[PDB]
RNA sequence: AGUAUGGGAGAGGAUGGUAGAAUUCCAGGUGUAGCGGUGAAAUGCGUAGAGAUCUGGAGGAAUACCGAUGGCGAAGGCAGCCAUCUGGCCUAAUACUGACGCUGAGGUACGAAAGCAUGGGGAGCAAACAGGAUUAGAUACCCUGGUAGUCCAUGCCGUAAACGAUGUCUACUAGCCGUUGGGGCCUUUGAGGCUUUAGUGGCGCAGCUAACGCGAUAAGUAGACCGCCUGGGGAGUACGGUCGCAAGACUAAAACUCAAAUGAAUUGACGGGGGCCCGCACAAGCGGUGGAGCAUGUGGUUUAAUUCGAUGCAACGCGAAGAAC
């Protein structure tokens, strides 16, 4: 509805769970999905199997208001952060640029301790 | 392990397909059904059938199979290559459950409507066969 | 052994000022049904509006790379940047006092974390506490909430695997390969190469050791002094005495019991121990059992007996290749 066509995505990737939000520039939501809504619930939201067809369902409403400046942020280390990209690339959205842009906090608050088993 | 061709038509592919319909070691009369099958269709199209029983089989021969592979507990189902004659084992099974699948007076009759209704595509052998699966 | 001179390195210490990132909280914009977690689920949150993103504030801790086989310090200990005070060490010989040195029972100072007292603060983390799981039981390992503390300033406490499990000082005794601060020499011809010290590493000769190993940083050969040990448990415990707000800290036995308690290494075994290998062992394909009926054996009840054996794989179409006499 809005036509503007230069909305940036943002890929979180985490070793639970992942999520794609194609957003504009300013950083408002345009269209957002999760791996909750895809049916999966459990261990198996993790797999990039299900990342992939989460970003694809997030891109097909994405499409309605013709985005094709393609700016990905991804954050978190784990699986299905590739599947994300090269889903998109399949149905042939242009790419901008691919980038790291997970932060690395610099001497923040003290991490849990360690799992044993 | 090679096997001969058959004496009438001088083709491997319908020896092995033979041996696969064959039950019990009963050649006779597996080779009997598969000669009134072959004649039937002929009768549809006047065709010589070594060149038309290649191109049913293509028609349903699969590209990948899924197995499993035990990690963590999981199933973790993807799909793997194997050779030409995997794939031409597996859609020679196909086709002998499908014709025994119909109902029909005797099992050559039943066979040739099978392949038949696969070589046009409305046979349930390429169906069983899915892509995606 | 020490003093003054000109130079060099250093998380050495005390005081004061200052900043980024990150976490949490407080609003604001779009949006919003799932978010969070276990090998699996929930306790928890949210349609008030979940999660994520952006923008502005609030306060607390530390300072990602540099970072090292680093460096400094008597030990414990010391890492963001800047300003002040101050300590120690190394390097070149010039003169100087001329044995002024080492050890050191009592004594004294410093002394990890935790804790105690006093005035504040408290972001995150988290003893004790609550809920949700597994297990026959879970009181714990798991997850979700959370109080002291972790922080600042002033005192008490003097305790740790405070370990290099190796007291301080001095002189001697083959070598090979790196690092750190200096100096000198050779063509700084180039961050080059070679030697002398002061620290910090890895092998190794001889020698020592029961073995493991040490081996110019000795556990080798030698000297001076201090401390400490005389089988194990009792027991660093009772009593006593000193210190202390307390916790407790220091000094420190006896009765009794046993014929053991130890360190290293060898050969096996184990191992949920990291590999390696193989196995119709796991993968794949085909045909059966387990469902029905019958033959056969065994197990249980009964009778006069239902003759006796065979009992996980390795007993059960077994002894028996054949009970109407």
């Amino acid at each position: 509805t809005r036509t503007v066509s230069e909305g940036v995505a943002h890929i979180h990737a985490s070793f639970n769970n992942t999520i794609v939000t194609i957003t504009d520039r300013q950083g408002n939501a345009l269209a957002w999905a999760t791996s909750g809504g895809q049916g999966f619930r459990g261990s198996r939201k993790s797999t990039p199997f299900a990342a992939q067809v989460a970003a694809e369902v997030a891109g097909k409403a994405a499409l309605d208001y013709g985005l094709k400046n393609l700016d990905v942020l991804v954050k978190g280390p784990g699986p299905g952060r590739e599947s994300a990209v090269r889903a998109l690339g399949a149905v042939g959205y242009k790419i901008n640029s691919i980038t790291d842009v997970t932060p690395i906090p610099h001497n923040g608050c003290r991490p849990p301790k360690k799992r044993r088993v | 392990r090679e096997i001969l061709p058959d004496p009438k038509f001088s083709s491997q592919t319908i020896a092995k397909f033979m041996n696969h319909v064959m039950q019990d070691g009963k050649k006779s009369i597996a080779e009997s059904i598969v000669y009134g099958a072959l004649e039937r269709v002929q009768e549809k199209n006047k065709v010589d059938p070594v060149e038309f029983f290649e191109t049913t089989l293509e028609k349903v021969r699969p590209m990948v199979e899924v197995k499993a592979r035990r990690v963590g507990g999981a199933t973790y189902q993807v799909p793997m290559e194997v050779r030409p004659s995997r794939r031409t084992a597996l859609a020679m099974r196909w086709l002998v459950d499908a014709a025994a699948k119909r109902s029909e007076k005797t099992m050559a009759l039943r066979l040739a409507g099978e392949l038949l209704d696969a070589a046009e595509g409305k046979g349930a052998a390429i169906k069983k066969r899915e892509d995606v699966h």
